[PDB]
């Protein structure tokens, strides 16, 4: 007969409950009140609960738990419930809900047990029903519905404390810029000075075979270390494009387009970036296309290069942090770095297996988030660094690409608020998140990848 | 100093024309958008095993909390949250009592194990609902944890079950009882093999709405949608099986902004290359596969088809643009786009442990563009990525279309998956499955599938 439902709770512990029965309501009509929905208030707060008790309120139903059974705010205001019910002879106007399934009658408030409770702890929705036609059955006033007021309400209070805010900041990507590139680029027509049948690859400066040409940042008398016979070469057929020319685009001709330049100039920088590893005391590891390189136990002082482990024990065995490179030039040239974990017994000798290596490679990166992956591969990259903020590329004799140790520093314009350390569970539910059905093939996951 | 841009989280709709981002709070609070009068569930399985389905099905009603409830949410209980009845009450089930099981298991090769294996379950399933007039809304297959244990590292189960019954056009939901009763499941010391006590509510919320979406019942579509547009994207497949290599075989998937996509088969062609990787169609099936797809789209909504967003991990020749051209009417746009995840683009935090947002965008140029579909969720306060995100790299290979207009349908398009109740899947729905529809597909090469939605 009055204007509005009410419904306390024990809102430090049963929460889930409320908030089920408090949408559900506000969603069919029904105009609730709980201090659910007043989140972010309350210094009167008891002062207002009872008001709202007193005269704004047709009805009280409350929870039956066990957390709530004995709780002070709970009990007083199912005292003044008790008040107002005296006051009013509505015997209905106070309602349990046995959610709780281990409250027997013995712990049930002494005015509590004498009344009749409508069962939710079957199933919400019976009881819900059970509410509604005891709503109808003594004309409990009711709105039509409208669960537009229930998703206002909803994204209001459970969800205005966890949305992206509008704040610019700025993160860190492994796209390492290149500082500067040789002069030229040169196409050597040895014919026959250098031999077909002979792999290319495999010279000690970076050359891949293009057609009966020879292509490479090194000079025509440069490469007249390892193989022979070719200082008869001269100067004049061999043909040069200015680096900044045929990065730009603007250069195109009917011996090379614009097209396959780029993609030659890229297979030379990876070429070069593996060459130059070589002599970086790192050792390397072979993978589908590229290879990783990694640091050797005792290597460095305790493993650790500027207070960063980047190789660590792990039950029987030890991992060390790796990267691979491999170059690109449209959007600007930029090398990009992936980041891997290798596993091996103390310090050499890899597992052979490389099932298990990939498979405790993601229990190994599990406990690893966005510090210490940043963190480790800058420390790399600076190990790998050979003078102040650069790294050096030798493809010529007097020929040598640069690398800007700092990588591009993308920034976007919308941020978030961190909360606090929430993860320390998250590493024992991600091992099984994705054993909600098992039926997926982890194995032929993995290898969709490529 | 690049630019990055945030596109808005595309809202999903629900019942009662409501909104809102989160699947499962959706659910919870406004139920599915079109409801049905009840789900007249069959379950095959052992007597253990209908024990575990009667269980299930009671503690489905009383709800049910995670550990934590912020990322993972409360279970309301099957009539609270969808409006209609299912228990052990409502029951058709087929006695395939593991006499039958053990004889069954007598076999040493793998594949011919799940296959016999699956052919019993089919002809239990098909005589069960062929020989009577009982309607079961769904065939809840319970597939005995041994069975499983021992015949998974075609091999795998569903693919092959899913392709008969989609033969014989019959929904089914295959379920395990560790995934329903593994507090019964126990190591040598006791501790739980799969530990859900932490997930219960999500592992119930899932199954629920898999459940839910067997049934015929559509849980949600995408509220903000264009007005008369489709998004027709595209899968592969390799058909190892052959002596020749070129042969492969290709599925068209039709998505309107319901949801649940219509597979059109693709017939066996030689289009793997093992040279570049990237398969290319014959311009004369792929000019019939794309004349399927329309009259589909045509027949279903009177009106031709506007948008056949051929996503793929792959690239199109020339050829097959021309016949996709040629078979499209001169009023629509064609539109091919080459999404992938394999571009290393991680964008590491300045300071602190938790990753980038999902959603935050990179333009390259006006084909190119990063999306970053993984990551740190500001609802959820989680990361849907275990590890640092890597963005997918969509790439517009033919065609006329705005790019941040594709960034914003691909990211809705993810945010559309039944199979699991979750806030969202990095990759597409239209790929979500291309391992899963490909393996369907090659379990049933030579049978006829006509056009059928995405529950079979």
């Amino acid at each position: 007969m009055r204007n509005k439902i009410f419904i306390s709770h024990a809102t430090p512990e049963d929460d889930d409950f409320t908030r089920w029965l408090s949408l559900k309501l506000i969603g069919l009509g029904y105009e609730v009140w709980c201090d659910i929905l007043f989140l972010d208030k309350g210094v009167d707060f008891w002062s207002t609960i009872e008001k709202e008790i007193r005269e704004n309120t047709c009805k009280f139903l409350i929870v039956s738990s066990t957390a709530g059974n004995k709780r002070e705010g709970v009990l007083k205001e199912l005292a003044v419930a008790t008040k107002v019910k005296k006051h009013l002879q509505d015997d209905m106007f106070i309602i349990p809900l046995a959610i709780d399934e281990n409250l027997s009658y013995d712990d049930i408030n002494i005015e509590i047990v004498r009344l009749n409770a409508i069962d939710f702890k079957k199933s919400w929705a019976k009881g819900l029903q059970d509410l509604l036609d005891a709503f109808e059955k003594q004309n409990v006033p009711k709105k039509p519905p409208d669960h537009s007021k229930s998703n206002l309400l909803y994204q209001q209070i459970f969800l205005h404390d966890k949305q992206a805010i509008e704040k610019e900041e700025t993160y860190d990507s492994n796209w390492f810029p290149i500082i500067s590139f040789p002069n030229e680029l040169r196409f050597h027509r040895y014919d026959w000075r250098l031999p077909k049948q002979f792999d290319v690859r495999t010279l000690a400066f970076p050359a891949i075979r293009y057609k009966e040409y020879l292509c490479t940042f090194a000079w025509e008398y440069d490469f007249i270390h390892q193989l022979p016979k070719t200082e008869t070469y001269n100067g004049q057929e061999s043909i040069r494009i200015s680096t900044s020319d045929i990065l730009s685009g603007r250069y195109d001709t009917d011996f090379i387009r614009n097209y396959e330049c780029q993609r030659l100039i890229v297979q030379l920088i990876n070429k070069a970036f593996e060459l130059r590893m070589k002599d970086k005391n790192v050792r390397e590891y072979q993978m589908s296309k590229t290879f990783a390189y990694w640091i050797e136990k005792g290597k460095l002082e305790k493993d650790k290069f500027e207070k960063i482990k980047l190789v660590g024990k792990q039950k029987n065995k030890y991992w060390h942090f790796g990267i691979s490179a491999a170059g690109k030039l449209y959007p600007s040239p930029v090398l990009m770095v992936s980041s891997h974990i290798i596993f091996t017994m103390d310090g050499i000798n890899l597992i052979k297996s490389k099932s298990i290596q990939h498979s405790s490679r993601r229990k190994q990166g599990k406990n690893w988030w966005n510090d210490k992956w940043r963190e480790k591969l800058l420390a790399f990259i600076r190990f790998l660094s050979d003078d102040q903020n650069a790294i050096y590329l030798n493809v010529g004799s007097e020929e040598k690409i640069l690398i800007s140790n700092k990588p591009l520093k993308f920034f976007g314009k919308m941020s978030y608020v961190t909360p606090s350390e929430v993860t320390l569970e998250e590493e024992s539910v991600l091992a099984d998140i994705n054993n909600f059905e098992e039926d997926t093939e982890d194995l032929d996951e993995l290898e969709d990848i490529e | 100093m690049k630019e990055l841009i945030y596109i808005e989280e595309p809202s999903i709709l629900f019942a009662h024309g409501q909104k809102c981002t989160d699947p499962r709070d959706g659910l919870a609070l406004f139920g599915p958008l079109n409801q049905i009068y009840g789900i007249k569930s069959g379950v095959v399985g052992t007597q253990k095993g209908l024990q575990i389905f009667k269980s299930y099905l009671d503690k489905i009603q009383k709800p049910i909390y995670n550990h934590n409830n912020i990322t993972r949410p409360m279970f309301p209980g099957f009539e609270a949250v969808f409006g209609c009845k299912w228990e052990s009450q409502n029951i058709v089930f087929k006695e395939i009592t593991d006499e039958e099981i053990r004889r069954y298991l007598f076999n040493a090769s793998t594949h011919k194990r799940t296959y016999d294996l699956v052919t019993l379950f089919n002809d239990k399933i098909i005589t069960a609902n062929k020989n009577d007039e009982e309607r079961v809304d769904v065939w809840f297959v319970i597939v005995p944890e041994e069975i499983y244990k021992y015949c998974r590292p075609d091999a795998q189960f569903h693919d092959q079950l899913k392709a008969r019954l989609l033969e014989h056009t019959i929904p089914t939901q295959i379920l395990r009882e560790s995934t329903l009763a593994w507090r019964d499941f126990k190591n040598t010391f006791g501790a739980p093999i799969r530990d859900f006590s932490k997930i219960e509510g999500h592992l119930a919320w899932t199954i629920s709405t898999a459940a839910y979406y067997k049934a015929g019942g559509k849980p949600w579509k995408l509220g903000d949608i264009r007005p008369g547009v489709c998004y027709l994207g595209l899968v592969y497949k390799k058909i190892e099986k052959s002596k020749n290599p070129q042969n492969a075989c290709c599925a068209a998937q039709m998505f309107l902004d319901n949801g649940d996509g219509t597979v059109f088969k693709g017939e066996v062609g030689p289009w793997y290359n093992p040279e570049k990787g990237e398969y290319h169609l014959k311009p004369k099936e792929a000019k019939a596969l794309l004349t399927q797809a329309l009259e589909s789209y045509k027949e279903q909504n009177k009106s031709y088809p506007k948008e056949v967003f051929i996503h793929a991990r792959t690239r199109f020749n020339d050829e097959e643009w021309n016949a996709f051209n040629e078979v499209t009417p001169k009023n629509t746009n064609l539109v091919g786009v080459t999404i992938t995840k394999s571009k290393p683009l991680k964008l590491y935090k300045t300071e602190g442990a938790f990753p980038i947002m999902r959603g935050n965008a990179y333009i390259v140029d006006e084909k190119k563009a990063f999306l970053w579909t993984l990551g740190f969720v500001p609802k959820l306060q989680s990361t849907l990525s275990m590890e640092v995100p890597n963005p997918i790299f969509i790439e517009i290979n033919k065609g006329e279309a705005e790019i941040q207009q594709v960034l914003k349908d691909i990211l809705a398009l993810t945010k559309l998956n039944y199979n699991a109740c979750i806030y969202a899947d990095g990759e597409p729905v239209t790929l979500r499955f291309a391992n899963k529809i490909g393996e369907i597909l090659t379990a049933s090469t030579e049978i006829k599938t006509p056009p059928l939605a995405f529950k079979y």
